[PDB]
RNA sequence: CGAAGAACCUUACCUGGCCUUGACAUGCUGAGAACUUUCCAGAGAUGGAUUGGUGCCUUCGGGAACUCAGACACAGGUGCUGCAUGGCUGUCGUCAGCUCGUGUCGUGAGAUGUUGGGUUAAGUCCCGUAACGAGCGCAACCCUUGUCCUUAGUUACCAGCACCUCGGGUGGGCACUCUAAGGAGACUGCCGGUGACAAACCGGAGGAAGGUGGGGAUGACGUCAAGUCAUCAUGGCCCUUACGGCCAGGGCUACACACGUGCUACAAUGGUCGGUACAAAGGGUUGCCAAGCCGCGAGGUGGAGCUAAUCCCAUAAAACCGAUCGUAGUCCGGAUCGCAGUCUGCAACUCGACUGCGUGAAGUCGGAAUCGCUAGUAAUCGUGAAUCAGAAUGUCACGGUG
C-alpha cells in the first residue's frame, strides 16, 4: 500500500514513524505535536527534513517513540522520518545526503574508568 | 532512642543486687561493671561504684538523675 | 603538534530565523541550561523592540561592530626579554571577542531583572558609551605604545 | 521449557539436541526464544598491601533459553534428559 | 606485569577445569568442596605426576577425571587406590564420587609435569643450569615450538636473588589466538624458596 | 591466627544451637496486641542466655584464609585468594570483560 | 591509603578476672555412648547441682564413635629480619624500543646489522648499503558501540483484524520494536593531483560509517636492595607457667594547632508554592515486603504477589506551566544547640542513622600561588550495586541536559 515504515535512533531513543498520504495529520503517542514537546525549539526541528523536501502538507504522520531523553526523542524522529521519506525513490537522496540528515549520530556516552572520577576527569594532586 | 514500645532497660543481676539490697539498707557501695542500664525511682539515693575502665568510682544518686544512664557519670579519658 | 583540528558547526534558531544569535546563545549558557538561557536572550531581545522601533537584530548587528576590535597585543618573549607585539586580529576570531566581552560586563551591571542587564549593554554599543566599548578602545591605545615592537624582535 | 548455563557454546548447542530429537517423534516444537542475560561485574583489588588505583574487574554471565512445544504427546525427551544435560546445563520443564 | 596467561584466554584458546551450574543459594557450597579436593589429591599423589583434575557435576552426584602420565602407579593391582579413595572422597564431598584416569602421553609437553621435575632436581643438589639446559632440549626433541623457563630464588648464594632465563624457539604472549601452557611449582631447599615458571608454547590457532 | 579461627568457629555453633527460642521471644515482643506482663518476663529469658547467640556477634570470615576484610558472599573467598583461584580456571562462568 | 563499613563482636593495644599437654594436631594410659539436663552462685570466664539418654557394628570377645582425666614429645606466636627469599602489585611508559645467530673489521674493551634519503601513531614501511637472518615488541587476533541480512515470538511486541468495560483489556497477528545467535560491511577500495611515481601524502565520489570509525582489555629487556614476614608460603632468630590461651568494661571516634583531598554555599541564568513530561542499569524464596490501613513525619499494622523480561524494589531529577519573592546577611545560607520521636540490635553514656519543633552563626566569589580537560568532552541533575543487623559527602557503575 502507501503506508511507509520509518525508524530512527539517537541517544538511546527509538521512534516508530509511519507515513501515509493525508492532510497535515501530525500525531505522536496520541498527542498533538505542540502539546507533546513542551516549550522547545525542537518543535520545528521535526519539520526541518519535511519542509526541505516540500511535503509538509501532503502526508499523515503517525509517530510512536520510546526511551531516550526529552530532546533525544526529537532527534530520533528527525532521523526516523528521513528513512521513511527515502522509501519512495532516490530523487530526494541527494537533497538529504547534502543536507546532513541521513547519517545516524554515533556519539554515545562514555563509561567511568578506574582512577578517574568522570569519564576523563581525575582528582587533583600537588 | 530506645523507643517507648520497649520502655525500660535495667540489667538482671543488677536488679537482684539492688531490690534485695534495698531490704537491707545503704551500708555499702554497689560495685558493678555494667554501664548500659539506666537509674530508676526504685533506686533514688544509692551508692554505685561504676567501672571507669581501670577502677571504680563512687556515685551519689539524686532524684533528678533519673533518665540518664550511668555512663554520663563515669569518666573515660583524662585530658589534663 | 600535528595539525588536527577540524570544524564542528552549530546553526539553529527557528523561532527567529537567525545564525549569529545562535552562536551568541552558546556564550550565555551555563552548564547546559539552554532553555533557561534561550528565554533570557529573547528576554533581552524584545526589550529592545520595546525600546527601539527598528528590528533588534540590527541593533545587535551594530552593537557587535563597536565592541569588536582590530589589533591586539601578543606577548611573545624573545627568551631573555619580555616583549609584546601588536598583531592583526584574524577575521574569524573577531566575532567571539565582542560576544565574550559583552556577557562578562552584563553580569557586573548590578541591576535587577537579569534580562535588563543585557538589554542596556546592547543599547549602549549602538552609541559608544558602553563599558565594552570603553574596554575596546583602551586596548586599541595599548598597541601604539607597542607599535615600535611590530616587526623588530617580534 | 527453560534452560540455564554459563556459555553459549553449550546452551545454544543443546537446543538443536532437543529440537531435532523431539520434532522427529512427531510433536511440533517451535523455535527457541532468547531471554535477557544476567551480567554481574566484580571489581576486585589486586595488590596485597595497598596501592588502590591498580584494580581488575571481572564479569560472570548466565545465558537463558526458552523452548515451546505445541502438542504434548512424547515422553521421549523425558528419558533423553541425561543425554541433553551434558556438563553445565540446567533444564526446568515447562511443557506448554 | 604480565597478566596471567590463562586469565586472558578463557574462551578463544582454553576452557575451565570445572563445569557445573549452580543457583545463588548453593554456588558457594560447591566451591568449598572443589577447592579442598584439589588440595587433598595433590598431597596424596605427590608421585605419579598429576597435571589436571577436572570436575563435572551431572545430575546430583559428581564426576572426576584425574590425569596422570603414569596410570599404573595409581591403578595398582586393579584399583587398590581407586576404590580406596572413592570411599574417602565421599567423606569430604558428600555426593557419590566417580574417578576416571587417562594418560598424558608425551609427558614432556605439559607444564605441570615438567616443573615438578625441576623441583626434584634442584633439591637433589643438582647444578641450577645443568638441570635446565637438559630439561629444555629434551622437551624440544619432540613437540613444542617454543619454551621459556624462568628460575628465580636464592640460587645457592648468600644474598642473591638472580633469575635464570633460558629460552629456545618462539613464544608469543600478546597473541590471544595462540595456545600457551603455564605452571608455577615451587621448591624448598635447605635454605631459601625457589619458584619456577614454565611457558610451553604448543602450536597456534 | 589459628587460635582466632577456632574461637569464631564455636560462635557459629552457639548461634545455630538455640536459634528457635529467640525467634519466639522476639515474636512475643513484636506484637502490638501482646501484653506487657507477657513481654516483661520474656525480657528475662533473653538476657539470661549467653550473649553469643545473636547474628550480630557473628562475623563472616574467609573460609580458606581467615582474613576479615575483603569478603564476598557470592563466593566464600577473600579478596586476594579469589584472584589466584580464578586465573586457574576453577571458578566456573567467570571471565574478564569490558 | 590496607579498611567493600570500629556500639560490643571485629581487636591485635590498655585494666583486671583466669588458665598450664593447653582453644586446636598426632602418638600414650584410664574413664564413660553421644546426648538432654530446662538450677543456683558469680561482671562473666568458670565452678557445682542436673529429671533424664544408654545407642551403634557385633568372631558377643569386643570394636569403632564421641566426651572426661593423667603424663610425654609437643602445640601455638599479628614477636625481629621485604637487605635471607618465593608470590603478588606500583613506577618510568602503552613509551618505541631492546637483544641474538653466523660473517667481516679492531692487539683489545668494542663496533657493524639497528646507520643514509623519504615516510609513519610505530625499529611502521620504501629506496639505499659488509652484513644476511631470527626473536621480543608495534600491528592484527579478543570485547563493546554504530548499518543491514538470515534463524527465533513468551512473560516481550501492536501495523492489519474484530473485540472491548476502551486497559494489547481480549481474541489474534509474526509487520514491527526489542532480545541474542549467526553473518556481510571498510580494504587508501575507487577518482584526481602530488612523490624517485615508492613507499606515502593532499583533495574527491559513493557510503550507516573514510583513512589505526569511538572505547576497553593487552604494558618488551629492565630500573628504584621501591612496598608487603600483618593475606598467604618460607630460611634463621627469640618466647613456651607465657611475647601463648579465656572473659568482662575501656580504647582506636581524645584535641590550642598545621597540611592533604571532598562536599555544600555565598543568591534573582535564583528562592518557594501549585500543577505536569520523558530514562538506563541493577538487586530480590533465609529475601522483596504491595493494596488497604493508622501516623505533622520518619513509620506502624496488613499480608498479597514472587523464584522472576510476569511480582516487588520504584516516585528518576534538572526542563516545562502559573503564582508570589525585588537583590536585603535576605522568604539567602544552613553550622551549632534545646526539646520531642521512630528503626535495628541483649545493649544507641563515652559512640549510630533518620524525623518533628524551635533557635539561627561564619559566609557578599575568596592572596602569593596551583591543578583538571580537546567532544556526547568539561559543567550541572538524578538512579543503582558491592561491603552490610544497623550506618557513605567515599569507591565502583548507568543515564538525562549539553
Ligand atoms: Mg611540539
Ligand atoms: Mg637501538
Ligand atoms: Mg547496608
Amino acid at each position: 500500500a502507501t503506508q511507509n515504515y520509518g525508524t530512527g535512533r539517537r541517544k538511546t531513543a527509538t521512534a516508530r514513524v509511519f507515513l501515509r498520504p493525508g492532510t497535515g495529520k501530525i500525531s505522536i503517542n496520541n498527542r498533538g505535536l505542540d502539546q507533546f514537546f513542551g516549550r522547545e525549539t525542537a518543535r520545528m526541528v521535526v519539520r526541518q527534513p519535511l519542509e526541505l523536501t516540500e511535503t509538509v502538507e501532503k502526508f499523515d504522520i503517525f509517530v510512536t517513540v520510546v526511551g531516550g531523553g526529552v530532546s533525544g526523542q526529537a532527534g530520533a524522529i528527525r532521523h526516523g522520518i528521513t528513512r521513511a521519506l527515502i522509501e519512495y525513490d532516490e530523487t530526494l537522496r541527494s537533497s538529504l545526503r547534502k543536507a546532513g540528515y541521513v547519517t545516524r549520530d554515533a556519539r554515545e556516552v562514555e563509561r567511568k574508568k578506574v582512577g578517574l572520577r568522570k569519564a576523563r576527569k581525575r582528582p587533583q594532586y600537588s | 532512642p530506645r523507643s517507648l514500645k520497649k520502655g525500660p532497660f535495667i540489667d538482671l543481676h543488677l536488679l537482684k543486687k539492688v531490690e534485695v539490697a534495698v531490704e537491707k539498707n545503704d551500708r555499702k557501695p554497689i560495685k558493678t561493671w555494667s554501664r548500659r542500664s539506666m537509674i530508676l525511682p526504685h533506686m533514688v539515693g544509692l551508692t554505685i561504684a561504676v567501672h571507669n575502665g581501670r577502677q571504680h568510682v563512687p556515685v551519689l544518686v539524686n532524684e533528678d538523675m533519673v533518665g540518664h544512664k550511668l555512663g554520663e557519670f563515669a569518666a573515660t579519658r583524662t585530658y589534663r | 603538534r600535528r595539525r588536527v583540528a577540524a570544524k564542528r558547526e552549530v546553526l539553529a534558531d527557528p523561532k527567529y530565523g537567525s545564525q549569529i544569535l545562535a552562536k551568541f546563545m552558546n556564550h550565555v549558557m551555563e552548564s547546559g541550561k539552554k532553555a533557561v538561557a534561550e528565554r533570557i536572550v529573547y528576554g533581552a531581545l524584545d526589550k529592545v523592540k520595546e525600546r527601539g522601533k527598528a528590528d533588534p537584530l540590527e541593533t545587535f548587528e551594530k552593537a557587535l561592530d563597536a565592541i569588536a576590535p582590530l589589533v591586539e597585543v601578543k606577548s611573545r618573549r624573545v627568551g631573555g626579554a619580555t616583549y609584546q607585539v601588536p598583531v592583526e586580529v584574524r577575521p574569524s576570531r573577531r566575532n567571539a571577542l565582542a560576544m565574550r566581552w559583552l556577557v562578562d560586563f552584563a553580569r557586573k551591571r548590578g541591576e535587577k531583572s537579569m534580562a535588563l542587564r543585557l538589554a542596556g549593554e546592547l543599547l549602549d554599543a549602538a552609541e559608544g558609551k558602553g563599558a565594552a566599548v570603553k574596554k575596546r578602545e583602551d586596548v586599541h591605545r595599548m598597541a601604539e605604545a607597542n607599535k615600535a615592537f611590530s616587526h623588530y624582535r617580534f | 521449557i527453560r534452560l540455564k548455563a554459563f556459555d553459549h557454546r553449550l546452551i545454544d548447542q543443546s537446543t538443536q539436541e532437543i529440537v531435532e530429537t523431539a520434532k522427529r517423534t512427531g510433536a511440533q516444537v517451535r523455535g527457541p526464544i532468547p531471554l535477557p542475560t544476567r551480567k554481574e561485574r566484580f571489581t576486585v583489588l589486586i595488590s596485597p598491601h595497598v596501592n588502590k588505583d591498580a584494580r581488575d574487574q571481572y564479569e560472570i554471565r548466565t545465558h537463558k533459553r526458552v523452548l515451546d512445544i505445541v502438542q504434548p504427546t512424547d515422553k521421549t525427551v523425558d528419558a533423553l534428559m541425561k543425554l541433553d544435560l551434558a556438563a553445565g546445563v540446567e533444564v526446568q520443564i515447562s511443557l506448554g | 606485569q604480565k597478566v596471567h596467561p590463562n586469565g586472558i584466554r578463557l574462551g578463544i584458546v582454553k576452557e575451565h577445569t570445572s563445569v557445573w551450574y549452580a543457583d545463588r543459594k548453593n554456588y558457594a557450597d560447591y566451591l568449598f568442596a572443589d577447592l579442598k579436593v584439589r588440595e587433598y589429591l595433590q598431597d596424596k599423589l605427590k608421585s605419579a605426576s598429576v597435571s589436571r583434575i577436572d570436575i563435572h557435576r551431572p545430575a546430583q552426584t559428581a564426576r572426576i577425571t584425574i590425569h596422570t602420565a603414569r596410570p599404573g602407579i595409581v591403578i595398582g593391582k586393579k584399583g587398590e587406590d581407586v576404590e580406596k579413595l572413592r570411599q574417602d572422597l565421599t567423606k569430604q564431598m558428600g555426593v557419590p564420587v566417580h574417578i576416571n584416569i587417562e594418560e598424558i602421553r608425551k609427558p614432556e609437553l605439559d607444564a605441570m609435569l615438567v616443573a615438578q621435575s625441576v623441583a626434584q632436581q634442584l633439591e637433589r643438589r643438582v647444578m641450577f643450569r645443568r638441570a635446565m639446559k637438559r630439561a629444555v632440549q629434551n622437551a624440544m626433541r619432540i613437540g613444542a615450538k617454543g619454551i621459556k623457563i624462568q628460575v628465580s630464588g636464592r640460587l645457592g648464594g648468600a644474598e642473591i636473588a638472580r633469575t635464570e632465563w633460558y629460552r629456545e624457539g618462539r613464544v608469543p604472549l600478546h597473541t590471544l589466538r595462540a595456545d600457551i601452557d603455564y605452571a608455577t611449582y615451587e621448591a624448598h631447599t635447605t635454605y631459601g624458596v625457589i619458584g619456577v615458571k614454565v611457558w610451553i608454547f604448543k602450536g597456534e590457532v | 591466627k589459628e587460635s582466632m579461627k577456632n574461637r569464631e568457629l564455636k560462635r557459629q555453633l552457639t548461634v545455630a544451637k538455640y536459634a528457635k527460642k529467640r525467634a519466639e521471644l522476639k515474636a512475643i515482643i513484636a506484637n502490638p496486641n501482646s501484653s506487657a506482663e507477657e513481654r516483661w518476663n520474656a525480657q528475662v529469658a533473653l538476657q539470661k542466655q549467653p550473649r553469643d547467640a545473636s547474628a550480630s556477634r557473628l562475623r563472616n570470615r574467609c573460609r580458606l584464609t581467615g582474613r576479615p576484610h575483603g569478603f564476598y558472599r557470592k563466593f566464600g573467598l577473600s579478596r586476594n585468594k579469589l584472584r589466584e583461584a580464578a586465573m586457574r580456571g576453577d571458578v566456573p562462568g567467570l571471565v574478564k570483560a569490558s
